Formats: structure tokens, C-alpha cells, sequence
């Protein structure tokens, strides 16, 4: 069987997501939404102009900003005016609002969807056997990209079927064993 | 270079195998035979460049994924894609746009210099850049000014306070910050 | 590309001859056989690429014994090692680094342009410079003045007077030298 989109809400408190499916094969894939805080971007020379984030699969900027020290806001730029997000890859400027100066530095805040990466954003491992045995998907590593707190993440794998069969016994005394679907 | 050659068969008297191996003999020991040219191709491609700088048309090398700029350490010219650029852990503080890297060698394959330079029109978004790799580790992007048209760039229709790149500048039509009564 | 021959024994008849001279005539003549295959390897030769801008591996090329670096004249890239710079009766008026030196060529083999690279991660050490070289004659060597990512460099650690090169820089902690007060 192959299991796709496989939805579980990530916790915090509990980084370990089971596996349904008990005998998995392999797993192909496994995604969640990640939030970038602080990333330092450098504003473009020119004016109404966009500027590029570190990830592609962006889809809401949480905030945009600029500070005088640490965690004290001077300014908050007010999204829809000032400036929007464009092809979830760059902030954009083209709105009729303010803008910081070309050339200074500015904070982003956003979320993106992550291709999460076994071995350096999570590990798989289980823990019972037989029908009781399960997978999960651990996000053990600390320099990997965890998941929002409380958001689904995904995961695309594999396990094997069962099957069951009927025993017949025919008036010839021939026992025949019919094989069901998996 | 072609050989002529007949089949022969058990019909054929031993004159004309004869003519045959005379046919094959003379083809591969006549002046500048097939010998002689091949000796003379592995002879100049000894003296050629044995690895690309380009690709096989003359556009820029390809290059895999990479996390980073500094991941390029193959020699040679590679288009980066604005969308591309923004996504690396080192790009340099500027404006995402279309870029040319080009990578030159050293005198080991984990060592490099990188120059970068931005493919736009516009005079205030065209720059030249440069940097030194050894391993993960590299210098700063190293931002080199050019004088558009030999000449100070103008700068208008922002305030002057939120000019933030160093060098001199013409300044006039400023939003904000002027000193007072100053226009230009 | 291969012929198949068996060697003609004292028990074979002239069929078995005729065999083996029409088994060389057909690898010989077939289509896209060994004469074919060598004349275009002679036609793409001689659109490739006749003469090396890197070593065989893609690193630095190569150099013979030098006085000066003007001595170079063959275009590439070369690495040069500090203590060697440190020798060249027209190197540049720096510290003695690991450089590397690439060679742009002219109309003429000798003439060159020559482009200088500092090889080291720190910032206050990373330089380009270029000249123009005419038989025994040069430029002076052009430096480049890079902006550390797109910034002004800092200076500090030593006398305020002792700074010898030309430009705009950040001085801070200075151990003598300074204005009566003045910290940075």
C-alpha cells in the first residue's frame, strides 16, 4: 500500500509522529510548515522594488520591521499597503505606502512549507512488534527545521498488505486454498 | 581516408586475394595514413584545455544543488537565476536579480576566488563583486563601485537619511532629512 | 571499434584465408568505421580549444623560474606563494600573500593585461589589483578598493599614523596616535 498526504498535528511538547500504517516498507516524503524569525534582509537600490527571502515555498509573512535594539520595534511596516507578498518568494514594495531607505537592513518573518530531510531535519525509529510495532518520525535533531507548533505535517510512505484465503476441502477430499485480494 | 575492398569468395583464384591484401596493405601504410593522423590527434590533444570552463555551445556551466555560492568550486562562468540567488545561505546584501559567478582556481579544489556581477540595466542595480573561499570559510562579499559614464551617481525621490550604501553622490529632489533651506 | 582475426595455423586451407582477409576488409570499410571516426576527430579538434587556461585537473598552471611577474605572458590562471611574491621585482606595494595571477591575452604574445588576487579570508587582506604589461614595460599596479559588504572597513589594534594606504575606514582602540579625547 502507499500512503500519501498522511496528516498529524505536531506538538511541541511531543516531536515523535506515528506512522498508520504499521509494517512500513520505506517512507518517500515528509513536509511541514516552518516559521523563519529574524531573517535579516538588505533592501534593494531600487525604489517600489522587491526583495528575495531564503526560501521559495513561502505563503504569509508573519511581520516586517526594524529595531534599535534588541526586540524593540521602531517601525512596523502594515502589509496590503506597504508592501506585499509576491510569488511567495519576495516582499514587494509596489504598494503606494512607506518602504525602508535603499541599502539598510531590515527583519522579515515568515512561514514556509519545508522538504523535510531524514538524517538532518528528522530520524525514523520504532518501538513495538508484531501488529503493536509502529514508525515514527522523530524531528530529533536540533539544528533541524522542526514544525510549527500545533500544524500539520505530512508525511508519503509504504507498507506491505495482508491477505486472507478460504481453505475448501472438494467430495474428492482434495483440500484447495483460494488466495484473497491483499 | 576509405579503403577499397571486394569480398572474396572460394570462386576467386589467389591473384585476386593477392589484389585484396595488396588493397588493404597499401591503405594503411600510404602517406598520412590512419596511423600517422591518430598519432598527430593524441599529440595537439595533449596541448588542449582538457576540462570546461564553458559549456560545449559557450554558454555558462551548469552547476547541481547547492545550500550556498561557495558550494560552486568547479572553475568557470555560471548563470544564477534571481529566484535562485535569494534562496543561499551567502548571498550578498543586495537585491534579488540575475547574476553571472565566475569561479576561478587556485592551486587546490577546495580553494577558490568567486567574483559575482548583477545583470540589470538600471545603473544604481548593476554591481561587480568578489570574495575568497578556503573549504565552508570565505572572506566578506567584497562590493566594487563603478562610476556610471565616469561620473557620480545621482540619487533622488527618497530621503537622504536612508541612504545606507557609502560613497559620494549627487543628492537633489530628497523626500526628508535635508539640512534646512539645502535642495540639492 | 574492434577487428576480429584468428591467426591462419598449418592446417587451414585458402578459405579459411579468404575468411580472415574478408573479416579485415569489412571492419575496414563498414559504416562509421576506424577512417571515418579519425577524420571527424580531426574536424572537432580543430574547433576546440588548442591551448590551456588551467592545468589537466582544472587548477592553477604551471610557471618556469621568474624574475618578475610580468615574465609571465601565457594566458591562464597561475598560483603564486607569498615567499616567492615576496622576490618579483615588480610586485606589488603590499604585505607578501598567496596570490593568484591571471594573464589576459592581446594581439601580440607580448603584451598581456594582468589581473592580481589576494588569497586569505580576512577582509582587511582580500585585494584585487590589475595592470597593463608591454614587453619589459608596465602600468603601476591599479588597486581596486573593495567595500566589505557594502561597508566601509574597520581598523583597529595599532597607531593611527602607522595606516599608510588610501581610503575611507572606521577607527576604533587605536594605540597611539589619536586627537587628545578622541576614542574612534
Amino acid at each position: 500500500g502507499t500512503a500519501e498526504n498522511e496528516s498529524t498535528i505536531f506538538n511541541k511538547s511531543n516531536n515523535s509522529i506515528s506512522l498508520a500504517n504499521s509494517p512500513v516498507k520505506e517512507i518517500r516524503r515528509v513536509t511541514g510548515q516552518v516559521l523563519i524569525e529574524k531573517e535579516r534582509v538588505t533592501r534593494g537600490a531600487q525604489g517600489d522594488g522587491q526583495d528575495f527571502l531564503s526560501n521559495n515555498t513561502a505563503f504569509e509573512i508573519v511581520k516586517v520591521w526594524t529595531e534599535t535594539s534588541p526586540g524593540v520595534t521602531t517601525k512596523e511596516y502594515k502589509q496590503g499597503e506597504d508592501f506585499r507578498l509576491t510569488d511567495g518568494q519576495t516582499i514587494d514594495w509596489s504598494p503606494q505606502g512607506q518602504e525602508p531607505s535603499g541599502g539598510t537592513s531590515y527583519y522579515v518573518s515568515y512561514k514556509y512549507n519545508k522538504r523535510m530531510e531524514a538524517g538532518k531535519d528528522y530520524e525514523v525509529t520504532t518501538q513495538g512488534e508484531g501488529l503493536s510495532k509502529k514508525w515514527y518520525i522523530n524531528f530529533t535533531p536540533s539544528n533541524g527545521a522542526k514544525p510549527i507548533d500545533q500544524t500539520v505535517v505530512l508525511v508519503d510512505y509504504t507498507y506491505y498488505l495482508a491477505r486472507k484465503d478460504s481453505v475448501f476441502i472438494n467430495k474428492y477430499g482434495d483440500i484447495a486454498i483460494l488466495p484473497g485480494e491483499p | 581516408m576509405a579503403l577499397n575492398f571486394t569480398t572474396i569468395t572460394e570462386n576467386n583464384v589467389i591473384r585476386d586475394l593477392t589484389t585484396q591484401v595488396n588493397n588493404i596493405g597499401e591503405e594503411l601504410t600510404k602517406e598520412r595514413n590512419i596511423f600517422d593522423i591518430t598519432d598527430d590527434l593524441v599529440y595537439n590533444f595533449n596541448k588542449s584545455q582538457k576540462i570546461k570552463l564553458t559549456d560545449d555551445k559557450g554558454l555558462t556551466k551548469s552547476y547541481g544543488n547547492i545550500t550556498a555560492l561557495r558550494d560552486i568550486k568547479e572553475p568557470g562562468y555560471y548563470y544564477i537565476g534571481a529566484r535562485t540567488l535569494a534562496t543561499l545561505l551567502d548571498r550578498p546584501d543586495m537585491e534579488s536579480l540575475d547574476v553571472v559567478l565566475h569561479v576561478v582556481p587556485l592551486d587546490t579544489s577546495s580553494k577558490v576566488v568567486q567574483h559575482l556581477y548583477t545583470l540589470s540595466t538600471n545603473n544604481n542595480q548593476i554591481k561587480m563583486l568578489y570574495r575568497f573561499v578556503s573549504g565552508n570559510s570565505s572572506s566578506e562579499w567584497q562590493f566594487i563601485q563603478g562610476l556610471p559614464s565616469n561620473k557620480n551617481a545621482v540619487i533622488s525621490g527618497t530621503n537622504i537619511l536612508d541612504i545606507a550604501s557609502p560613497g559620494v553622490y549627487f543628492v537633489m529632489g530628497m523626500t526628508g532629512g535635508m539640512p534646512s533651506g539645502v535642495s540639492s
